[PDB]
């Protein structure tokens, strides 16, 4: 699945 | 205006390091990331990394680690990029975007710095007085013009008759060729005005402290 | 592995319905993308997220006209009644943490051109080569471009009716008041100049040609 942590 | 404000256009030599600075004005500063954005002339926008301006963490291209580096101030909500080992490959405009901590948009973006990575060097322009041939002659009005030629940097300021010939002026923005510049100006007057009357452009390249007025003669 | 295929840049008539498609990598079919907008000389502008359901949100200052849907790895962009601001390159975006790194990536861009727009033809200036530049042994011939909407031309020199490329700088498009202005040089030697009957600037523009002749010869 698309993960976005910044 | 949400707005992400971006320092001047650079001219630097190869092999220097240049700093671009990204100041951050009506937004909450450390709710928000800072990505920064490649374009060379007439190419695609290229990734470089992002900032967290509340953590200070940074994640990078793999193509840039070593040759961008990414900081954060929070007191100045100012984000900044430094290129390293500068060469004609890091020629490019660079944006600033505003994107959150979780996904993918750049909703704002910054107008843009333009790095330029040369070696040119400072050149006076040759300037020569533009009449028609006799055939453009024949009109109700006659058009005349100067050429700038082989300057470096820009910019030159160009007036006619030292600014009282205003309208029906057209100065063209500067063709690149060899890192030197060339441009034109016309100016359209009445038949009647030339050549019984003077037309003289004056042209100032504040780079050399040079400036040239040409009178334009029939030929 | 994470890839965006755009598809080819496109010609719609104004007024008419466009859809763009932006296809992602087979394993990343679920994936969130963002739209882009870049129009001349500005920095690029959100349009909007598009998710893989079809549901999508715009950015600030996004007209009603621009939606989006999706089918499979398929992410579309929809402008219906095409307007000539429309005009740009579309680029999508997508995010991912991939080896525990964030990264963006883009796909390369779709040129959109607006076909019927409300046309201005191009007025041409064409100086020949100055006495004093002549006596250099050198020869610039300067073709000045005005009046023109849109900013798309293509501009080509002739000697004797037959195409000269070398030696030939022409400048991009950039505004003048609510049109489009734009320069040409060609470089010659003042023997070439003196033994040619006549040099040509032909300027191209929305189907249409303009050509400005001149001679070395007395009148």
């Amino acid at each position: 699945v698309q993960i976005i942590y910044k | 205006q949400v707005q992400l404000q971006q320092s001047g256009a650079a001219l630097v030599r190869p092999g220097t390091s240049v700093k671009v600075s990204c100041r951050a004005s009506e937004y909450a500063f450390t709710n928000y990331v800072i990505e920064w954005v490649k374009q060379r002339p007439g190419q695609g926008l290229e990734w470089i990394g992002v900032i967290n301006p509340g953590s200070g963490g940074t994640n990078y291209n793999e193509k840039f680690k070593g040759k961008a580096t990414l900081i954060a101030d929070k007191s100045s909500s100012t984000a900044y990029m430094q290129l390293s080992s500068l060469t004609s490959d890091d020629s490019a405009v660079y944006f600033c975007a505003r994107s959150t901590y979780y996904s993918g948009a750049l909703d704002y973006w910054g107008q843009g710095t333009s790095v330029t990575v040369s070696s040119a060097k400072t050149t006076a322009p040759s300037v020569y007085p533009l009449a028609p041939v006799c055939g453009d002659t024949t009109g109700s009005s006659v058009t005349l013009g100067c050429l700038v030629k082989g300057y470096f940097p820009e910019p030159v300021t160009l007036t006619w008759n030292s600014g009282s010939l205003s309208s029906g002026v057209h100065t063209f923005p500067a063709v690149l060729q060899s890192d030197l510049y060339t441009l034109s100006s016309s100016v359209t007057v009445t038949s009647s005005t030339w050549p019984s009357q003077s037309i003289t452009c004056n042209v100032a390249h504040p780079a050399s402290s040079t400036k040239v007025d040409k009178k334009i003669e029939p030929r | 592995q994470l890839v965006l295929t755009q598809s080819s840049s496109a010609s719609f008539s104004l007024g008419a319905s466009a859809k763009l498609t932006c296809t992602l990598s087979s394993q990343h079919s679920t994936y969130t993308i963002e739209w882009y907008q870049q129009q001349p000389l500005k920095p690029p502008k959100y349009v909007m997220e598009l998710k893989k359901d079809g549901s999508h949100s715009t950015g600030d200052g996004i007209p009603d006209r621009f939606s989006g849907s999706s089918s499979g790895a398929d992410r579309y962009l929809s402008i219906s009644n095409i307007q000539p601001e429309d005009e740009a390159i579309y680029i999508c975006g997508v995010g991912d943490t991939i080896k525990e790194q964030f990264v963006y990536v883009f796909g390369g861009g779709t040129k959109v051109t607006v076909l019927g727009q409300p046309k201005s033809t191009p007025t041409l200036t064409v100086f020949p080569p100055s006495s004093e530049e002549l006596k250099e042994n050198k020869a610039t011939l300067v073709c000045l471009i005005s009046n023109f909407s849109p900013s798309g031309v293509t501009v080509a020199w002739k000697a004797n009716g037959t195409p000269i490329t070398q030696g030939v700088d022409t400048s991009n498009p950039t505004k003048e008041g609510n049109k489009f202005m734009a320069s040409s040089f060609l470089h010659l030697t003042s023997d070439q100049w003196r033994s040619h009957n006549s040099f040509t600037c032909q300027v191209t523009h929305e189907g249409d040609t303009v050509e400005k002749s001149l001679s070395p010869a007395e009148c």
